[PDB]
């Protein structure tokens, strides 16, 4: 047949597609997990980009293959819908093809293989939904102290885990605002973290309100403000003979109209004129100049000040005594859902590392308390599905038993990959997990451990419920749903026609 | 074309320049020799498939069998092989030690030569450390044999020697070999391996084997005589058949009647030949080859016991014991060359009859271990464990000192020498520290053969020895990398077995380093 | 195309080791030279480790990371760059535990990170304080860079130049004691004279040429006005040029051009200053009013250069010339000299005051001498900067690397686990620094290095280093090889961090 281009068909097309998808997964394979190794990216100009994030690598990874572009477009579906677990989807989608390829050499038609992955994906979601847990155990129990404690154990801040985690758990619970139909999540903007020299790290105190770093200038201004009104001014009160004279005259009506409103706490961005600062002395009003725009933006959201309109709402504002700077504390605004944490320590090296560790520790406790239901992670989901789906395959039949059995063994790559990156034996850890979860399926007795995860540090199976390693439910559900559709799409191509 | 080959002045023999490190390549031939027998060290040692020079298929883990079947043509590698032959002298164990340990010294000596350290100072480092190990070794002796001739005590210490050769069967082999060894022990100083022999018989399995006193032959008595007390034993290698004459002895037969007449004369001639045996007072006859059907009846007529030995080693076995010698002629009446034995009788052990030569009047050191098996290649491997088992007890006739096995003494002796080289100033401290690290290869061989990581085993052995806990070796298990106490388990080695093995292995590695070049010759 | 598997980590070792093997002999005063072949046949014999790797084209990506990190080190400290690459290549030079032992990289990476904290704590124990008030102790410290140079005769003058310049830039009230050479310490060259005539000018010198003959040549009390905007006719918001095709309209545009320029220049001369310093350029019509006032016209002065003038003569930066107040004056300036020196136009605002900055004047007979004196005083000022930040010295000549190698060996005995093997490899990797010093001298390496380890075991580790010139052993209390601690700390932190970065990369992927 004479045609305008090359064409190739047969089983080789399936083999070429499986080997192409397997090569892409092997690139993001060893980068899975927090202990994953960094990898270089060589541009066409010769620039080098080094990152361990799988979602970032797949965006900059350029390889031309017809089937490989399908997995790349799937990464956008996982990032836009959820935004995490993209590396796990690529690894699972590749293991489904390598197992289905061996089934085709067994004279199993691809349609029967596709019908096997669809029923196995449905039974997996039903089994997970029963093993879930609703969001709870915030106050009164521990599901959050040990959660952030294991996250900050990497840096030097991990010396005392209990005292530092209590400040984190208490601050995350106070920023909760439903505001719609009992939704509440937590905002991306979090508790403001400052730093000071406290002679030691144990001196860090938790503040119940926002703390701004600034000075009141002249000492004539009272440092204890019980007045609720707060003013927010982005217009500076600062700046041929008559121009200089009238400008100083106009500011006289400017200062009288502001003091007529009755706002004791007044924050100005562009700054306040020196002569205007003297007027707040006799009036007893607390005025601050050169306030940061981003720091003031959060204050306008707290006190409700307009960037009987501009005036805000508060209760007591007192300027405390801190080393090297005086922080202004504002307590009980109208609606804030924010606080401030003062880091007191020896030098700036410890304060800068603790700020990066606590900020990562906030996101761990936050994401769990935003998602409506979580699930134990660390490979506990894949290990549990391995035993249940393999026993479910024997009940169906109709040449769907081999397709479902391979789907259960394919999910074992997730605990098998984390064991290699943890510098531990991969065979023993996977065997010990499937030994514990099988005992839970035999009988519902307490002597058999349930919900056991995989510890990357110690290299020993642990309980993720007590250890506090959680991942949202939509992360596991959308991953198994998208990974199955990726394997089905590639297996349906039996021929390649090029022009 | 110039430039050509370098440093070759003689007979085109391949020579290596300073860049090629002729000394380094002589070590490379020694390392490959160690890699062959390294996987066979320990109870988990892998089996090797050996093809005999007769094109026979042998599967054995024995080290001595491999070196004899595999021809080593490299001159420097023969020095380690000749050290293994000297290892079989004065002791019957420690063959894998010299092969693995001497290969570890030459391997670690490579890193010292790459630094630029002179080979002359490397030699002095091993010799000083060798004398230091001989002083510390007596302090590592744990227990000692009580020499009570008790079967329970002898069978307990033998289980270590039976392992690494025949595994899992050490329970039966320890009791059977002990019964033959305890009997000789009342004879002081005369105990030797030549007294205990091995006789293999096709059978169901190893559990059917037993031990019998005296010399036992697998071939049953062909004659009908059950037992005879006659001391005279006539052994001849000439089989019973038609007699030939050393002179012309021509025979011309024409008619059919001459066939029967000369046949009756031959039967009458064989009658006087058997009668001449009885005339000399010999009721025992031994035939190396085939026995004729007619001569079988004359043996039962005069009640002369008939013995048939096909093996040549069984014939020379009697020549060095009873004194009977074989003659080329067929049953000549020679009474001077016969043997002497107190009692000869037929016995049946294991549903098989065997000829037994036992001395009733004289006590004797002679015994026999009868083995049963379904494969000749299987019984041959069991015989190898018997020789190594008996030779272990031949050393115990000398001073009795025991050291733990499983790499327990190897790490403790390496820890003591490492501390000595640390406090010794000068350049010889390099070779002393490398001499201590050569002890680490033995536990690594036990870990790799057991499917356990080597670095994890070596790390745990230092922690237990640093706290003051001694006699701690390596536990043998697949899923258990941890260690256990050797004294509680009962694994113990021989003092003189380790003493002579370290001295011979050291002289083997030093001699190789002294030779920097190999040059051919001709008479 | 790409590399994956163990070949990447094994390839990164050979790439980093090859780059290090070149400069191994470039360390020390006796360091050997090198030869570079230009594509046209030229030969460059320079022994400088920074210039060698700059001209060498490296194909492998990790080889580029070795050079780029060394270039960053030169910005902070102009000494010890060669020692960084040697240590970074030696720590990666042992591949036994990396591959043959089949150890996971994170297990080895954890060993270097634990050994890094021990190498830092050991240096602080063997260090010694320094009295910065005595300039005699600072003399022998700076002589490390001055030795084997042509400034050795003027070395006594070279010390006072770098010492007094950095002490002016140092601001100790903030608490961080920040020092910036690239701005406040800015140096210019003066043609003519000799090396002895070079002094330290207190002030900020401007190289702006004299355009018009009418200017103030010498003033007892100069007056300086600082303003950012250029003097020109006010244009629109865009860059569109004014095109006038009619003569009657030309008189309307020219009148507006002369009026606004004369108006801004009138408010400038109201205070009657001695000079006009503008950030941007100055047109020709604006210079006509500047020469009429008999004042100096200065333009093209950056923001940092203007910030130093305001603190010197007491000037003030104003956005537009119409807003100039009486607060901007040059009162307090010592003198104003536009006089030609060395056939070049110079400007001296110099005064008796210390505006956290100064200017170094380089005298010299030829431009070849100026280039030699300049680069020799540059690193000398960085030596003064490193000492004033951390006034602590450590023994040199290989005594510092051997003192730390002895502490790592003794502590490893209490370490239990598989990490003890790579932890001890760091102690033997630090011996490369005293090894290259002996190899370049010609003495036997094995004999001296072995006896050197016995000295740190018995005697004190603070002394008994290696003499580079003689080759024998000598204490560092009797010799001037004492080096600043801030240089050794930055060297070990960089050598370990670079070695860890290359071990973390298991794959090289090409894509954009």
């Amino acid at each position: 047949l004479s045609v305008f281009g090359d064409r190739s068909t047969g089983e080789t097309i399936r083999s070429q597609n499986v080997m192409a998808a397997a090569s892409i997964a092997n690139i993001v394979k060893s980068s899975l997990g927090p202990v994953g190794l960094d990898k270089m990216l060589v541009d066409d100009i010769g620039d080098v980009t080094i990152t361990n994030d799988g979602a970032t690598i797949l965006k900059l990874l350029e390889v031309e293959h017809p089937a490989a572009k399908v997995l790349c477009e799937l990464a956008d579906l996982q990032d836009k819908e959820v935004g995490d677990g993209t590396t796990s989807v690529v690894i699972i989608a590749a293991e489904l093809l390598k197992n289905a390829d061996e089934l085709v050499k067994q004279k199993i038609h691809p349609t029967s293989v596709i019908s096997g992955y669809r029923l196995a994906c449905k039974e997996a979601v039903r089994y997970i939904n029963e093993n879930l847990i609703v969001n709870t155990d915030e106050l009164g129990r521990d599901c959050l102290i040990n959660a952030a404690k294991t996250s900050m154990s990497s840096k030097i801040i991990g010396i005392n885990g209990d005292f530092f985690a209590n400040m984190v758990v208490d601050a995350v619970l106070a920023i909760k605002y439903t505001d719609i139909r009992g939704q509440p999540r937590y905002p991306v903007n979090s508790v403001n973290i400052l730093k000071a020299h406290g002679r030691s790290q144990m001196e860090s105190m938790l503040i119940s309100g926002y703390a701004l770093n600034c000075v009141v200038g002249s000492q004539g201004m009272p440092k204890r403000i019980v007045n609720a009104k707060i003013a927010c001014l982005d217009f500076s009160l600062q700046k041929l003979d008559q121009i200089r004279q009238r400008e100083s005259d106009i500011t006289k009506e400017r200062i009288q109209k502001i003091l007529a409103t009755g706002a004791n706490v007044i924050l100005t961005t562009g700054g306040i004129d020196d002569m205007c600062l003297k007027y707040f002395v006799e009036a007893g009003a607390m005025a601050v100049r050169r306030v940061l725009k981003r720091d003031l933006k959060r204050i306008a959201k707290a006190s409700g000040a307009t960037i009987a309109a501009m005036l805000g709402q508060a209760e007591e504002v007192v300027q405390e005594r801190i080393c090297d700077d005086e922080l202004i504390l504002i307590k009980n605004t109208k609606a804030r859902t924010s606080a401030s944490i003062i880091l007191r320590g020896a030098n700036d090296f410890m304060c800068d590392e603790m700020e990066r560790s606590l900020h990562d520790a906030l996101c761990v406790v936050k994401r769990v308390l935003e998602s409506k239901s979580v699930v134990p992670g660390g490979g506990a989901v894949e290990a549990a599905l391995s035993i249940y789906l393999e026993n479910y395959a024997t009940s169906m039949g109709s040449r769907e038993q081999l397709a479902i059995a391979e789907f259960a063994r394919s999910l074992l790559v997730i605990p098998n990959t984390l064991a290699v990156n943890a510098a531990q034996d991969s065979t023993d850890l996977v065997a010990k997990l499937r030994a514990f979860h099988n005992e839970a399926q035999v009988n519902p007795e307490r002597k058999n451990l349930k919900w056991i995860g995989l510890d990357l540090s110690n290299g020993k199976p642990r309980d993720n419920k007590q250890a506090g390693v959680f991942e949202p439910t939509i992360v596991k559900v959308k991953s198994l749903k998208f990974a199955t559709e990726a394997a089905i799409t590639i297996l349906r191509i039996d021929d390649l026609i090029k022009l | 074309k110039a430039p050509g080959f370098a440093q070759m002045l003689k007979e085109g023999a391949k020579h290596f320049s300073g860049l090629e490190e002729a000394v380094y390549r002589n070590i490379q031939a020694c390392k490959e020799l160690a890699q062959t027998t390294r996987t066979a060290y320990g109870p988990n040692g892998m089996n090797k498939m050996v093809i005999n020079h007769l094109e026979k298929l042998f599967v054995t883990n024995d080290a001595a069998t491999i070196l004899r079947e595999l021809e080593v043509q490299h001159p420097a590698a023969k020095m380690i092989v000749m050290a293994s032959h000297m290892q079989e002298q004065e002791v019957g164990d420690g063959t894998n030690f010299v092969l693995v340990f001497a290969g570890a010294l030459l391997e670690l000596a490579e890193e010292l030569l790459r630094i630029g350290l002179s080979v002359s100072e490397v030699i002095e480092g091993y010799e000083i450390a060798c004398r230091k190990a001989h002083e510390i070794l007596p302090n590592l002796v744990c227990c000692s044999a009580k020499n009570l001739r008790d079967i329970d005590e002898v069978s307990s210490l033998l289980r270590t020697s039976i392992m690494s050769k025949q595994y899992g069967n050490e329970v039966f082999l320890a009791k059977l070999i002990a019964q033959a060894c305890v009997s000789i022990f009342p004879d002081s100083g005369h105990f030797n391996v030549d007294n205990i022999r091995v006789c293999k018989i096709l059978g169901s399995g190893i559990s059917s084997s037993s031990v019998l006193h005296g010399m036992v032959f697998k071939k049953e008595t062909e004659g009908d005589v059950t037992s005879v007390k006659d001391a005279k034993i006539a052994v001849y290698s000439c089989p019973f058949d038609g007699m030939i004459t050393e002179t012309k002895g021509t025979v011309l037969i024409k008619t059919a009647e001459e066939l029967m007449n000369f046949s009756k004369g031959e039967e009458n001639l064989m009658d006087a030949q058997v009668k001449a045996i009885a005339d000399t007072g010999a009721n025992v006859v031994v035939t190396g080859g085939k026995v004729a059907d007619m001569a079988l009846h004359y043996a039962n007529k005069y009640n002369i016991m008939l013995v048939r030995l096909n093996s040549k080693w069984d014939l020379r076995r009697l020549c060095k014991t009873v004194g009977a010698t074989a003659l080329p002629r067929l049953t000549p009446p020679v009474l001077e060359e016969m043997g002497h034995c107190d009692s000869v009788y037929l016995s049946e052990v294991g549903d098989t009859q065997v000829v037994v030569f036992k001395h009733e009047k004289e006590d004797g050191a002679i015994s026999t271990i009868v083995l049963r098996g379904s494969t000749d290649n299987l019984m041959d491997d069991i015989e190898r464990a018997v020789d190594d088992g008996v030779n272990t007890f031949k050393v115990l006739t000398r001073d009795k000192r025991l050291v733990p096995g499983g790499g327990a003494t190897e790490i403790e002796l390496a820890k003591q020498i490492t501390s000595y080289g640390e406090t010794c100033p000068g350049l010889e401290q390099y070779a002393i520290k490398k001499f201590a690290e050569a002890f680490e290869a033995i536990p690594r061989a036990l870990a790799e053969n057991s499917g356990v990581k080597a670095n994890e085993v070596i790390s745990k052995l230092y922690a237990v020895h640093q706290e003051g806990n001694k006699n701690v070796g390596l536990d043998i298990e697949a899923e258990v990398p941890a260690v256990k106490d050797m004294l509680e388990a009962g694994i113990l080695d021989t003092y003189l077995g380790k003493y002579w093995a370290i001295k011979l292995a050291t002289n083997a590695a030093v001699t190789v380093l002294r030779v920097d070049q190999i040059i051919m010759a001709k008479p | 195309k790409r590399e994956s598997g163990r070949k990447v980590q094994s390839g990164n070792i050979n790439a980093a080791k090859t780059i290090a093997d070149i400069i191994r002999t470039c360390l020390g005063p006796k360091s050997m030279m090198k030869m570079l072949l230009d594509p046209m046949g030229g030969i460059v014999m320079t022994n400088d480790g920074n210039a060698i790797l700059r001209e060498i084209q490296v194909q492998h990506p990790a080889a580029k990371s070795m050079i780029e990190i060394s270039r960053t080190q030169d910005e902070e400290v102009g000494d010890g760059t060669t020692s960084v690459i040697i240590l970074a290549g030696e720590m990666l030079s042992v591949a036994e535990h990396f591959l043959e032992q089949q150890m996971h990289p994170t297990v080895v990476i954890s060993a270097y990170r634990k050994a890094l904290d021990d190498m830092i704590s050991t240096l602080k124990k063997i260090s010694i304080p320094v009295d910065i008030s005595d300039s005699d102790m600072m003399l022998n410290i700076i002589n490390s860079s001055i030795t084997t140079k042509a400034i050795s005769r003027w070395s006594s003058l070279a010390c006072n130049i770098a010492l007094d310049a950095v002490k002016m830039v140092q601001f100790e009230e903030n608490g961080r004691k920040e020092i910036d050479i690239k701005k406040y310490a800015r140096v210019e060259k003066i043609p003519g004279g000799i090396i002895e005539d070079s002094c330290v000018l207190r002030g900020v010198m401007i190289n702006k040429d004299v355009t018009h003959p009418r200017m103030r040549r010498y003033i007892k009390n100069p007056r300086i006005v600082l303003l950012d905007s250029s003097l020109e006719y006010k244009k629109g918001e865009s860059q569109t040029d004014i095109e006038i095709t009619r003569e009657e309209d030309f008189t309307r545009i020219l009148q507006m051009e002369e009026e606004y320029i004369q108006q801004l220049c009138e408010d400038i001369i109201q205070l009657k200053p001695d000079v006009v310093i503008t950030e941007k350029g100055i047109s020709d019509l604006a210079q006509h009013y500047l020469m009429r006032a008999n004042i100096t016209a200065i333009r093209r002065v950056r923001k940092t250069d203007n910030n130093r003038i305001a603190r010197a003569c007491g000037a003030r930066i104003v956005s537009r010339p119409e807003e100039l107040r009486e607060d901007d004056v040059g009162t307090g300036a010592g003198l104003l000299e536009i006089k030609k020196i060395g056939d070049e136009y110079f400007t001296f605002i110099t005064d008796c005051k210390d505006p956290k900055a100064c200017t170094i004047l380089l005298r010299g007979a030829s431009k070849e001498i100026l280039s030699e004196v300049e680069r020799n005083l540059q690193d000398a000022m960085q030596v003064c900067r490193n000492v004033l930040l951390d006034p602590q010295l450590v023994p040199g000549g290989g005594a510092s690397e051997m003192a730390v190698a002895h502490a790592l060996t003794e502590k490893s005995k209490a370490m239990t686990g598989v990490e003890q093997w790579p932890y001890r490899a760091v102690a033997q990797a630090l011996e490369v620094i005293p090894r290259t010093l002996i190899q370049n001298c010609g003495a036997s390496t094995i004999r001296l290095l072995t006896s050197l380890r016995a000295k740190h075991t018995q005697e004190n580790c603070e002394t008994w280093g290696v003499n580079g010139e003689t080759g024998t052993l000598v204490d560092m209390k009797e010799l001037g090889i004492w080096e600043p601690l801030a240089v050794k700390l930055q060297t070990y932190k960089t050598a370990v961090e670079t070695a860890v970065l290359l071990l973390r990369i298991d794959d090289i992927v090409s894509g954009h």
